[PDB]
């Protein structure tokens, strides 16, 4: 059962190291992956091996039950999820997944608040988004108010992966209500909380 | 270096059998190298498959003994996986490995693939495919916000494009998320300047390959 | 010509009773394979750190086999690959696989080689390396026929592997002519260097009672099928013991009689060292079972055990330029 941490942290320019334990195997490799859809990428095979390609700033190594990535000199880019790989007596296994995330200043998010589409709204249901444009760190609270009334259950949020140049994330919460539930108000508004924000922010709009 | 293109993926009914296959190319004495197949279930991790050595060696994962069979052709630098009574658990992207021309410990280990192939995504489901319904997302302080909300479509994946790959810089296309519906809902936004909003057309376009569906849909301020 | 011979005796007690010794070399050092024998059965692998062997892991304990296995340790540059196979009556053998790649850390499972080639052949334990076959890399599990009446010809059979020992699908083929009618056959074990593969095995003698060693080359004919001959190493009152290679040259030991008194070691049957086992004051004591462990194409050890739990190291350096 191989078990590796699922998050580690690193401003750029540090060296970080992922460790990875158990199996009973004589090699360890390393395979990142950037998204979720993304196919994975060996960075290290065989305990030291490195593919064509890849940095050099990235090291493998192996102590007993415990094989080591090593990651010098971290950059934006090298924000990922990476998995380790091994063999037990029940065939190949892999890690749960390390996320590394890249630290970088505070980034307070820059709002943004859509009303139905007029085409959707013939449809009879009417769809709210509430965007958060480039912020850091990933911990924000979206809160729904229709006509001043905190909406429950009624919202899905969609985060993308860390940026590759900047480390910032962006996030979508989408309020889906029926058309007769979206006629009977005025006001519609999302309350931002971020690090970033002094005060929490509100965007609203006022139509259905 | 070699090359892996796998096949045989899509929408498959419970019960039934998969059939993949992965082409290989640029190889040098391919039937000497352990070939693999490893799984991904969607937001979860990578699940070794099966695995078939040199001389013919096949092992498989617990969650597929029984059901699955991995051959090889080395003519042809072919490598297969057969699935059969496919249930909701296989349902994944199935990737083609290989490992490295020294191998390792064991043909089933999973710590020597140095060589992955693109994946091809398996979706075990009674469902019917369907469509997204594409809908503006318009704006409405020097920079502006506009995008297009990808609707109720099945399965995944749609790929979102802004003016036919011409915009890219400033552009968010959000990970869909599986609704109540059990369809499929994601968001494709945009930053561009408030003083372009009346010079520059903006044109979300969305393919879904399943339905072979295209919408382009511009977005205007209201 | 230059001849250069540089010989040196080295000491080694074992705190383990072994049965039978099994010796490689894997990164300059040099280790053993113990078999242990009131008390349980064990398959040591051991180590000569400076005058001890130590004992590094028991691979017995890691396997459900009964008895005395065969066993096949095969040394290529980085890995080491052991195998315990049981020892009869079935269709197919089961046999139990351990892979390493430093000196320490073995990883193991059991491995069955369906309906076998070797049915009924005997097989006896040995240490290897990788066969070059076109190409291919190849390791070798021979086994040799008891005793024959009636000669078609089949003899040495071979079955292979080019997957690191995991699946054993591959026939060599051993066409040996001069395989005899009437006599036993008992340890044949392959000798391979640089491509070559080659047999030492005993013979038992029907006028007398005592085994001959016999040593036949090989050379390759048709893609996987070889075709061996006797090599003639005889030579007057001295009975032919071990036989390798230095320099492209053969290295071959001698015993004066069949109680090992004494050792000749003839290279390229042209210089000799003697070894008399009379070092340490050690008086009753030979070098029956002296064979040679290969280290370079210029040095090889010649090890015996003289007495219960002294080694007999002689390191040799040879080289005829």
């Amino acid at each position: 059962a191989l078990t590796q941490p699922s998050s580690v942290s690193a401003n750029p320019g540090e060296t970080v190291k992922i460790t990875c334990s158990g199996g009973s195997s004589s090699y360890y490799g390393w395979y990142q992956q950037k998204s979720p859809g993304s196919a994975p990428v060996t960075l290290i095979y065989n305990n030291q091996k490195r593919p064509s390609d890849i940095p050099s700033r990235f090291s493998g190594s192996k102590s007993g039950s415990t094989g080591t990535l090593t990651i010098t000199g971290v950059q934006a880019e090298d924000e990922a999820v990476y998995f380790c790989g091994s063999r037990d007596n029940s065939g190949g296994i892999f890690g749960a997944g390390t996320t590394l995330t890249v630290l970088r200043t505070v980034a307070a998010p820059s709002v943004f608040i859509f009303p139905p589409s007029d085409e959707q709204l013939k449809s009879g249901t009417a769809s709210v988004v509430c965007l958060l444009n480039n912020f850091y760190p990933r911990e924000a609270k979206v809160q729904w108010k229709v006509d001043n009334a905190l909406q429950s259950g009624n919202s899905q949020e969609s985060v993308t992966e860390q940026d590759s140049k900047d480390s910032t994330y962006s996030l979508s919460s989408t309020l889906t209500l029926s058309k007769a539930d979206y006629e009977k108000h005025k006001v519609y508004a999302c309350e931002v909380t971020h690090q970033g924000l002094s005060s929490p922010v509100t965007k609203s709009f006022n139509r259905g | 270096a070699v090359t892996l293109d796998e096949s045989g993926g899509g929408l498959q009914t419970p019960g039934g059998a998969l059939s993949l296959v992965c082409k290989g190319s640029g190889f040098f004495s391919f039937s000497s190298y352990t070939m693999q197949w490893v799984r991904q279930a969607p937001g979860k991790g990578l699940e070794w498959v099966a695995s078939i050595s040199s001389g013919g060696g096949t092992n498989y994962g617990a969650a597929v003994k029984g059901r699955a069979t991995i051959s090889r052709d080395n003519g042809q630098s072919t490598l297969r996986l057969q699935l059969n009574n496919l249930r909701a658990e296989d349902t994944g992207t199935y990737y083609c490995a290989k490992h490295g021309v020294n191998g390792c410990d064991w043909s089933y280990s999973v710590g020597c693939v140095d060589a992955w192939g693109h994946g091809t995504e398996v979706i075990v489901s009674s469902a019917s495919t369907k469509g997204p319904s594409v809908f503006p997302l318009a704006p409405s302080g020097g920079t502006a916000a506009l995008g297009c909300l990808v609707k109720d479509y099945f399965p995944e994946p749609v790929t979102v494009s802004w003016n036919s790959g011409a915009l890219t810089s400033g552009v968010h296309t959000f990970p869909a998320v599986l609704q109540s519906s059990g369809l499929y809902s994601l968001s494709s936004v945009v930053t561009v300047p408030s003083s372009s909003l009346g010079t520059q057309t903006y044109i979300c376009n969305v393919n879904h390959k399943p339905s072979n569906t295209k919408v382009d849909k511009k977005v205007e301020p209201k | 010509r230059h001849v250069f011979i540089r010989t040196e005796l080295s000491f080694i007690k074992n705190n383990v009773p072994c049965i039978r010794d099994m010796f490689f070399i894997y990164k300059r050092e040099l280790y053993n394979i113990c078999l242990d024998d009131e008390d349980e059965t064990h398959i040591y692998v051991q180590k000569k750190v400076k005058d001890s062997w130590i004992t590094l892991n028991d691979l017995f304990k890691e396997t459900d086999l009964t008895g005395r296995p065969h066993i096949f340790a095969y040394v290529d540059v980085e890995e080491i690959i052991i195998l315990l196979c049981e020892d009869e009556r079935k269709k197919d053998m089961t046999c139990h696989r351990f892979y390493s790649n430093d000196g320490k850390e073995y990883n193991n499972a059991e491995i069955t080689i369906s309906d076998y080639i070797l049915k009924d052949k005997l097989l006896s334990s040995y240490v290897s390396l990788p066969l070059k076959i076109e190409n291919r890399e190849y390791f070798l599990i021979c086994g040799v026929s008891p005793y024959k009446f009636k000669d078609d010809n089949d003899d040495i059979l071979c079955m292979a592997s080019h997957d690191k020992g995991e699946t054993w699908g591959t026939k060599i083929v051993i066409k040996y002519d001069n395989y005899k009618l009437g006599v036993q056959y008992f340890f044949l074990r392959p000798y391979i260097s640089k491509n070559d593969l080659s047999f030492h095995f005993y013979v038992g003698d029907n006028i007398n009672n005592v085994k001959n060693v016999n040593f036949i080359e090989c050379t390759h004919e048709k893609d996987l099928e070889f075709v061996c001959s006797n090599r003639d190493f005889l030579k007057d009152n001295k009975v032919l013991q071990d036989v390798s290679t230095l320099n492209d040259e053969y290295i071959v030991s001698y015993g004066n009689d069949n109680n090992f008194a004494e050792c000749y070691i003839f290279f390229n049957n042209e210089n000799s060292i003697l070894i008399k086992p009379e070092k340490y004051g050690n008086t009753a004591a030979g070098c029956y079972g002296g064979t040679f462990v290969k280290i370079d194409e210029n040095r090889a050890l010649f090890i015996y055990s003289s007495s219960q739990g002294i080694y007999n190291i002689h390191t040799i350096y040879y080289a005829n330029y």
